[PDB]
């Protein structure tokens, strides 16, 4: 049957039958203990397509999204290319049992956007949780926040730590087949060029395939940047970008500069496993500040960064009664070859990709954002588990709604 | 993505009449979801080589999931290669060659190269398919990524065929046998064309020792 959920930010969100059953599958077969699942992160929308020559995404459109909706300042954060990880740390196993109802003796958890343990090996998880516990220990975090637990929203690198089957079966398959035939194509045409249905020109063909070849090479360089071997916990990198909740408080009232600052100070000192996030503040009304944003994004992506997440200065923001995106993604030209394809930048391709519709994606994000906020507030005010769970379950169900996967 | 055919009996330019394509005139043919190019990287009295190049559009392909947009289809010798062979070498496949009827009627010393044939069953399947037709068969394989040998080897093979065979038989054999390896053909075209390129076996196929395997994969 149909499921209506009520949230503080949106009073009516429908979960349809199809979606509820698709969620029930993954939730009952592979998910962690539902006592830990107090939140699932939302999906995220990209910006309008760019006009600028040979560009699909560009900072200007994301800046304009907020400026035209009354938001004067945005925080741009590096978009780390990993896997979203929700990290909950308790001071000890007695805190987890008391506060969370968890019975298996653990004092923390790292889970994924679908609610599964990130690590197949519990010891490796416990090890990661313990490194975070010590950093919080030494920074004075527990005392300053009067809490014996914390829920962090993070990215865990490298990508290849979770995506190896995708890399093997899809990404590197395109890369080896692509590099091999495209190089051979160039070589044959060059030989044809030197020994020189409808008529074709040999030199134009050679020029075209030379370009297809150079793009394929750059596509391969792009995916490799986010892969490296993991032989122990020290090859990993955790980058928290939100402090979501501590005892008695959901930190959705704090601005993103606060999140960045508080995280850097309480989480990232003297332990290279836990990294700070490169970020900047941008006044979207000011030409000079916008120029800095652009320059900063251009440098980040030229040095191999995926792109940025553009967030409103305040965590939750509204244009009148209209809820706005809590985040807009704006990804690098080279990174996007992994998403739109190695050859998407060629003229005849990139022009056909400018006409994309983000309306549906934007609506899914708002609804998932609203469910996550509600899950966190219900848990922080001590409502029963099934009230927290229905919001978390709701996020999972909406994620099974079909939508363009390149967004 | 590439098919080459090489001929060395002087005058080797006779390969041009047999295939009904002038070595001095490169051509482009329209396919579903892209184009095919044919041209001659070499054409002398001693050596002639023809090349058939697939030019698949990744956008139109997908418009006809993330890996519907990013996939190996533009870069491999799938059933698209067969469809292109029929579109470009159709007369030669029939056996007609009014300029050199004698050459078209006998076995010629020929070499073919088929790049990036995806094959789930490995080298073994390729040998079982081509060796009984009398070819000398060379197969080479590839790792997925030489910077990541731990990801292991790809399922791609570049195949070399060499033998004394009629031009029409060489073309027919490749035309019919390539899709046998294409596990995702019924996905990218489906039914209409697949039936069309099984009718062409009406001979040697009934006598091929792998008739079951071949009829199964269709
Ligand atoms: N600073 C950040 N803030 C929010 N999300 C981030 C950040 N860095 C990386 N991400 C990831 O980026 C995803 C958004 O879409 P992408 O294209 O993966 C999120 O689900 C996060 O896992
Ligand atoms: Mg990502």
């Amino acid at each position: 049957g149909k499921k209506i959920i009520t949230t503080r930010l949106m009073s009516s969100i429908t979960i349809h039958e199809e979606n509820s059953i698709a969620a029930l599958e993954v939730m009952s077969r592979f998910a962690a203990d539902p006592h830990w699942l107090i939140y699932l992160p939302p999906t995220m929308s990209p910006c309008e397509t760019s006009k600028k020559e040979g560009m699909l995404e560009h900072p200007i459109e994301a800046f304009e999204y907020f400026r035209t909706r009354g938001v004067g300042k945005v925080v741009c954060e590096q978009k780390h290319m990993g896997s979203r990880a929700v990290v909950i740390v308790c001071k000890d196993s007695q805190v987890a049992e008391k506060r969370f109802g968890v019975l298996d003796g653990t004092a923390g958890i790292c889970y994924t956007r679908t609610g599964r343990h990130f690590f197949d090996d519990m010891q490796l998880e416990a090890e990661l949780i313990d490194r975070v516990r010590k950093v919080l220990d030494k920074s004075g975090f527990w005392g300053d926040f009067n809490t014996d637990w914390v829920c962090l929203d993070c990215e865990l690198m490298p990508w290849s730590a979770k995506a190896q089957k995708l890399l093997e079966e899809q990404y590197s398959a395109v890369g080896i087949s692509g590099r091999v035939v495209l190089d051979e194509a160039v070589k044959l045409l060059k030989q044809a060029s030197l020994n020189k249905g409808k008529n074709a020109d040999i030199n134009e063909l050679l020029q075209r395939f030379t370009e297809r070849s150079e793009m394929m090479q750059k596509y391969v360089e792009a995916y490799r940047k986010y892969c490296w071997p993991v032989n122990s916990i020290d090859d990993l990198k955790l980058a928290p970008f939100h402090i979501l909740a501590t005892e008695g408080k959901v930190h959705s009232d704090k601005n993103h500069i606060w999140h960045m600052d508080t995280i850097a100070k309480y989480c990232t000192q003297d332990d290279s496993l836990i990294m700070a996030t490169n970020h900047i503040l941008v006044d979207v009304t000011d030409a000079e500040s916008v120029d800095k944003g652009i320059k900063w994004w251009e440098d980040l992506t030229a040095s191999g960064g995926e792109g940025m997440v553009v967030k409103p200065y305040d965590f939750i923001v509204k244009n009148g009664r209209e809820l706005l995106q809590p985040a807009v993604k704006c990804r690098g030209r080279e990174y996007l070859r992994i998403i739109y394809g190695p050859e998407y930048t060629m003229d005849e391709n990139i022009e056909r990709l400018r006409n994309r519709a983000v309306g549906k994606k934007r609506s899914l994000a708002l609804r998932e954002f609203s469910l996550g906020m509600e899950a966190l507030e219900r848990f922080v005010r001590n409502e029963p588990l099934y009230r927290v769970h229905e919001c978390v379950f709701g996020v999972l169900a909406l994620e099974s709604e079909p939508v363009d996967p390149r967004l | 993505m590439i098919l080459t055919i090489t001929y060395t009996q002087p005058p080797a330019t006779d390969l041009g009449y047999l295939l009904h394509k002038n070595p001095s005139r490169p051509q482009t043919f329209e396919l579903n979801h892209g184009k095919a190019h044919i041209f001659y990287p070499e054409a002398t009295s001693e050596r002639c080589t023809v090349a058939l190049l697939l030019d698949i559009d990744p956008i139109d392909l997908a418009r006809g999931g993330l890996f519907d947009y990013v996939n190996d289809r533009p870069y491999v010798s799938s059933s698209f290669m067969s469809v292109a062979i029929s579109r470009v070498f159709g007369t030669a496949m029939s056996g007609k060659c009014k300029e050199k009827p004698e050459l078209a009627a006998i076995k010629l010393p020929l070499k073919a190269k088929i790049m990036m044939l995806p094959c789930k069953g490995g080298e073994e399947i390729i040998y079982r398919l081509f060796e009984p037709l009398g070819y000398k068969v060379d197969v080479e394989g590839y790792m997925l990524d030489e910077k990541f040998p731990e990801w292991g080897k790809s399922r791609y093979y570049t195949v070399s065929l060499e033998g004394e065979v009629r031009v029409r038989d060489l073309l027919n054999h490749i035309y019919v046998l390539i899709p046998v390896l294409d596990s995702e053909k019924h996905y990218w075209v489906g039914e209409d064309e697949i039936d069309k390129l099984f009718q062409h076996g009406e001979g040697w196929l009934v006598d091929h020792p792998e008739k079951e395997l071949i009829t199964g994969r269709y």
